[PDB]
């Protein structure tokens, strides 16, 4: 009986806690990914600036 | 609380799709920018050498 009750409690607790921690991890993922996004964007447009200045 | 945990999960995944969506959109825009920058680097020394030939005709004749 203790197994069954603690088991359903552990089910709901486990799923909610995993939800919250993966949410934090994917938030870290978006911050890092958009940082590298605008960094690579600066890199490509900087290659444009480089080719402009070089042909200049 | 279970529902609202699922909802915070949902908001997190919406930020995920925002990240990937902006990744794709801006990468295609920078691709078009690469094309048009190739074009702008094509169009320069031709103008300048035609200016040189303008000076040519403007002195010799």
């Amino acid at each position: 009986l203790g197994d069954f009750m603690d088991k359903r409690d552990a089910s709901i607790k486990e799923q909610l806690s995993g939800v919250k921690d993966t949410s934090s991890e994917v938030k870290q993922l978006e911050e890092q990914a958009n940082a590298v996004m605008r960094a690579a964007r600066a890199e490509i447009s900087a290659a444009l600036n480089k080719m402009k200045k070089e042909t200049q | 609380t279970i529902r609202n945990s699922e909802e915070l999960r949902g908001k997190a995944i919406e930020q995920l799709e925002k990240a990937r969506a902006r990744l794709k959109k801006v990468e295609m825009d920078a691709d078009q920018f690469r094309v048009n920058g190739y074009s702008e680097i094509e169009r320069e020394k031709m103008n300048l050498i035609n200016s040189t030939y303008k000076t040519l005709e403007q002195f010799e004749n």
